[PDB]
C-alpha cells in the first residue's frame, strides 16, 4: 500500500504524474511547510443521478491554510498541485470516476453573451461546481446569473468528454481502486502568473459509469478531494487581495 | 515503426495557410467602407481555430498572406486603374485611423504593406509576438479581479478567458488610390500559416460549433449521429 | 525634495504590484515593496521598481492583464520645519529605465498627430 | 548615510544590536520574503505633554502582512526583530526618545488584583499603549478595565526608567539623530515559543526630555515605528488562531 | 570643496560633463589664455513668480573679453564651454533650478510666421531672455517684434520641460547645492562652424520648484552665470563682423 507524506499531511492508498513532469521551481517566497499541507476540500456526495463536479486550481485553495494567504498577499505565484480524489466504496458498489486535470479549464457560460460569466461564479473555490445533463440557457435578462453551464458530455468546454482523457486523467474504478492521485506541475504560458485571477488547472470528477449498489433506489457515497500545493512559490508581496464573491 | 511521421508533425499539421479573415474595403464616396480595421485573430474562422484549440499553448512564427480580389459594384461599365492596397499594422496602442485620409497611414513606425492589385499575394512573416512565453489559446481566468473595495462592480468586471482587450492590435486595410466615382469593392483574404510551431498541453477539439471568441456554445450540441449499438 | 535644508521628514515610497486594492493607506502601502526616504539626509531617493510580471513583456496600453502596479507616497513622519521656513514645499519626480529594461514591437506613438 | 534593505523594504537613515547577538535560526516554516518586510506601525504624535508609548512584539505585528498569518496559523514561532523608530524633527526641535527593548516586558495592571489584566488589553498590537505620569487605580468594580497602568518613571514594571538602559536601548536625540534602529535577537527561555500568547519583546518609546520647539505652546511631531521580523521561523501549522480582542 | 581654476579665473564651489565628452580640439587660432577666462554674464534675479531664463552660446560671450573679438574677427570657430550657474541661497530658501544645456536650442517665435524671429532678438547675448507661462502671440502686424516666445513647460521648443533632462542637465537644489557646473564639449554637425550666426548651445535656467523664503511675500535671490570658453579655436581671420542688434 502506498502512503504518500508531504509536509505535515499523510495520505494512505495508482498515482499518475501529469504530462510526465514533476512540480519543480523555476526572489520568490516559498513556504516549504505552510503551503505543502494536503488541504481537504468539501466532501461531495456521488448521487445516483449525479453528473459531475469541477474545481479550479488554485482557486479551490483560496481559503484553506496559509496557501490562500500567500496567494492573496503576493502578486503572482506558481504552484504545482497533488490532487487525491478518494471515494470510499464497498465491493458491491460499481462505478467509475474520471478525474481529469484540464490545463486552462475554460468553461462555458449560460447566457447568450460569450465570456459573460462573472469572476465570483467562475471561481467558486472549495465549493466548486457541478455539470448538467443539458445546456440550460440563462433567461434572467434583468439579473443574469453569469455562471457556468458545464455539460457532462461536453466537459463544459464544447469538447467531448470521451476525448477528455487527453488531459492528465485517472479513473477511480470502484472495483479496482477507491482513490486516485494526480501530480500536476505548474502548467501556464508564463513561468509564474497571478493566481487570484488565473486558475492554472481545473479538476473534473465526472461519473463515467453510474453509481449502483445492491439494486438500491438511491445510493450516494462520499468523494473527498485533497489538494496539496507542491513547490508553491509566490512573488510580489503586497497588500492582501480581497476579491468580491458576493 | 517504418512509416515516418513527417506529415503528422506540428509544423506539418499547421503548414497550411488558413483564411482567418475577409476584409471588405471600398473606394466609395464619403457618404464608412473606405478603410477597415480587423482585429487580428484566428477566431473569426473555425477551421484554423479548431486546429489551434487542439492544444492549450502555442508558440509559432506566423506567416500572413493577403489575397486581394476586387470587383466593380453598382456599375455595369466601370473603369479604374490598378489599385494599391495599404495593409498597416496597428499594434495595441498605436493610433488607429478615424478616416481614410488620416495621418496614421504614414506608417512612420507601424509596419505596413503596399500591395499592387494583380501582383503576387502579399506575404509577410511575423515572429512570436506573444507577451508570455507561449500563446494562450485558453485562459481560465480574467484580466481584472472585482475587489471588496471597488466603488462599483464594473471596475473589476472583465470578460472570462479574455487576457487583453487589444490582443495584438488591428490590421487596417485601405485603398491608397483616391476615391473614384467608380466604386471598386475589394475583399482582402488573410491566410495564416503558423511556422516553427511548438504546442503544449494538448486538448480535445471542439465537437460543437463555435460561439464567439471563447469556449461558449449555444446550439448544435449534438456532435454524434444516430448509430446502432451492434451495427457495424 | 525641493524644500528647505532645515526641512526634514520621512516619505514612504511604495510600489505595490497589481492584483490587489490600490494602496489607499500607508498601512496597505508598507505591505508591498517600499523605501523610507529621509528628507534631511538625502534630497533625492531612488525607488527602483524591480521587474515583477507574469508575462515576459507588458503591453504599453492600459490593460488589466499586463498592468504594472501602483506607485504611492505617504508620510512616514510628517515634514518638520522650524520657524521662518516655508511650510509648504514642492518636490519633483523623475522616471527612468534600468539596464534590464527593453522594448519590442515598434509602433506609432499616439501623442503626435497631423490634421488632414 | 546608512540605507538598510531587507526583503522588499528599504530604510534610509546609529543601529545597535541587542545584547550583541544577531537574529539567527536554531522543520520550522521560514518565509524568507513574506515575513522580512519592514511593517510600519501606526504613527504616534509626540505631544509636548506626552509620557511615552509601548508596543509588544510580536503582538504588534499580528495584523500586518503574512507574518501575522503565519503567527496565528502556526503553533509556536520564533522571530528576531528590527525596530526602526524614526522621528522627523527640525534643527530647532529639542528632545530625546529612549527606545528601550525590554525582554519579557511585563507591565503592571491598574486593578488591585495582581496579574488581573486581560489578554485583549495586554496585547493591543499595532495600536500599542501609553505611559501615565501617576498610577491611576481602577475603580470600576462592576466592570474592571483589566488594562495596564504603565508609569513613565517606573517603566510600567516598578523599575526605574533611569536604569531601563540595562535593556537594549537607543536614544533618539533630535539634535544628533532623527532615527534609531535596534536589532533584537529572539530572546526567550525557550528555543521557540507560542507567539499568539507570549510577547518576546517590548518596545518602549519614552520621552527622556520634553519636546520643545521655538517656545511654542503645543508641539507634536510624528514617530513611526517600523518593525521587521528577521529570521522568523514558525512550526506547528494548524487551524488559524483568532484571539478575542473585544 | 571643489575649486576649479582655468586660465586666470578661479571658481570655488557637483560638476557634470555633458555627454561624457570633455572639450577638446580637432591652422586654427587658439588663445590659450585670452579666451579661457570665466566671463560672468549679467546677474539675474530669481523672483518668486519667475519663469526662467535662457542664453545662447557662444552668443552670450560676444562682448566679453577677447573671446568675442576672436569670434567676430574669425570666420568659423569651435569652442567648448563651462557654465557655472551659482545661486546664493540660505538654509531657509527652498527651490530648484534646472540648468539644461540644449544642443541647437531652437526656440519658438511669437508671430504666426514660422521661423520669422529676427537675428537681433534670437541672439540677445549676455542679456539673454526669459520664458513665459503661456504663449502670447505677436499682434503687431505693422511692426512685428520677431522675438522668441519661450514657454517654461514647453522649453520654448514644443518639448516637455520634464523630458528636458535628456539634455546635459544639473539641478541647483538650494537645500543641497547652491551652484552647478556643466562642461559642454563643442557639439555641432560640423567640426567647426561660424559662431556669429550659429549658437552651438543653449543654457536654460528654469525654476523647477518655486522660490520661497520664510513665507515672505516676494523673495528674489541672485543667479550668476559664468561661462568659460574651453579649447576655443577659431579659423578664417578676416575683417571684424559687426552684427546689427538694433
Ligand atoms: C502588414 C503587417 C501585418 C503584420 C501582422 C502581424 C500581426 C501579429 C499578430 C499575430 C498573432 C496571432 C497569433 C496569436 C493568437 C492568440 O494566441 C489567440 N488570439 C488567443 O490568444
Amino acid at each position: 500500500v502506498l502512503q504518500l507524506t508531504i509536509g505535515n499531511s499523510t495520505i494512505t492508498t495508482n498515482s499518475v504524474v501529469a504530462y510526465g513532469r514533476w512540480p519543480e521551481f523555476i526572489q520568490p517566497t516559498e513556504p516549504d511547510v505552510a503551503t505543502c499541507r494536503f488541504y481537504t476540500l468539501d466532501t461531495v456526495m456521488w448521487g445516483k443521478e449525479s453528473k459531475g463536479w469541477w474545481w479550479k486550481l488554485p482557486d479551490a485553495l483560496r481559503d484553506m491554510g496559509l496557501f490562500g494567504q500567500n496567494m492573496y498577499y503576493h502578486y503572482l505565484g506558481r504552484s504545482g498541485y497533488t490532487v487525491h480524489v478518494q471515494c470510499n466504496a464497498s465491493k458491491f458498489h460499481q462505478g467509475a470516476l474520471g478525474v481529469f486535470a484540464i490545463p486552462e479549464y475554460c468553461l462555458a457560460g449560460d447566457s447568450d453573451k460569450q465570456r459573460y460569466t462573472s469572476y465570483a461564479n467562475a471561481n467558486p473555490g472549495e465549493k466548486g461546481g457541478k455539470f448538467y445533463s443539458q445546456f440550460n440557457r440563462d433567461t434572467a435578462v434583468t439579473s443574469p446569473k453569469r455562471e457556468f453551464c458545464p455539460v457532462d458530455y461536453l466537459l463544459g468546454c464544447g469538447v467531448l468528454l470521451g476525448n477528455a482523457f487527453v488531459y492528465p486523467h485517472q479513473i477511480i474504478n470502484l472495483r479496482t481502486n477507491n482513490s486516485a492521485t494526480i501530480v500536476l506541475p505548474y502548467v501556464n504560458a508564463m513561468a509564474i502568473d497571478s493566481m487570484v485571477k488565473h486558475n492554472n488547472w481545473g479538476i473534473a470528477i465526472l461519473p463515467l459509469s453510474p453509481l449502483d449498489f445492491a439494486q438500491e433506489s438511491s445510493v450516494e457515497i462520499p468523494i473527498t478531494v485533497t489538494i496539496a500545493p507542491m513547490c508553491s512559490e509566490f512573488n510580489g508581496l503586497r497588500n492582501v487581495t480581497a476579491p468580491k464573491f458576493q | 515503426q517504418r512509416r515516418s511521421r513527417s506529415e503528422s508533425t506540428i509544423e506539418s499539421f499547421f503548414a497550411r495557410g488558413a483564411c482567418v479573415a475577409i476584409i471588405e474595403v471600398d473606394n466609395e464616396e464619403p457618404t464608412q467602407k473606405l478603410f477597415a480595421m480587423w482585429r487580428i485573430t484566428y477566431k473569426d474562422t473555425v477551421q484554423l481555430r479548431r486546429k489551434l484549440e487542439f492544444f492549450t499553448y502555442s508558440r509559432f512564427d506566423m506567416e500572413l498572406t493577403f489575397v486581394v480580389t476586387a470587383n466593380f459594384t453598382n456599375t455595369n461599365n466601370g473603369h479604374a486603374l490598378n489599385q494599391v492596397y495599404q495593409i498597416m499594422y496597428i499594434p495595441p496602442g498605436a493610433p488607429t485611423p478615424k478616416s481614410w485620409d488620416d495621418y496614421t497611414w504614414q506608417t512612420s513606425s507601424n509596419p505596413s504593406i503596399f500591395y499592387t492589385y494583380g501582383a503576387a499575394p502579399a506575404r509577410i512573416s511575423v515572429p512570436y509576438v506573444g507577451l508570455a512565453n507561449a500563446y494562450s489559446h485558453f485562459y481560465d481566468g480574467f484580466a481584472k479581479v472585482p475587489l471588496k473595495t471597488d466603488a462599483n462592480d464594473q471596475i473589476g468586471d472583465s470578460l472570462y478567458s479574455a487576457m487583453t482587450v487589444d490582443d495584438f492590435g488591428v490590421l487596417a486595410i485601405r485603398v491608397v488610390n483616391d476615391h473614384n466615382p467608380t466604386k471598386v469593392t475589394s475583399k482582402v483574404r488573410i491566410y495564416m500559416k503558423p511556422k516553427h510551431v511548438r504546442v503544449w498541453c494538448p486538448r480535445p477539439p471542439r465537437a460543437v460549433p463555435y460561439y464567439g471568441p471563447g469556449v461558449d456554445y449555444k446550439d448544435n450540441l449534438n456532435p454524434l449521429s444516430e448509430k446502432g449499438l451492434t451495427t457495424y | 525634495f525641493c524644500g528647505s535644508m532645515m526641512a526634514t521628514g520621512k516619505i514612504l515610497v511604495a510600489y505595490a504590484p497589481p492584483g490587489a486594492q490600490p494602496p489607499t493607506s500607508r498601512k496597505e502601502a508598507m505591505l508591498g515593496t517600499h523605501v523610507i526616504w529621509d528628507l534631511g539626509l538625502q534630497s533625492s531617493c531612488t525607488m527602483v521598481v524591480p521587474w515583477i510580471s507574469n508575462v515576459t513583456y507588458r503591453q504599453t496600453t492600459q490593460d488589466s492583464f499586463t498592468e504594472g502596479g501602483y506607485i504611492s507616497m505617504f508620510y512616514q513622519t510628517r515634514i518638520v520645519v522650524p520657524l521662518s521656513t516655508p511650510k509648504s514645499m514642492s518636490m519633483l519626480g523623475f522616471v527612468s529605465a534600468c539596464n534590464d529594461f527593453s522594448v519590442r514591437l515598434l509602433r506609432d506613438t499616439t501623442h503626435i498627430s497631423q490634421s488632414a
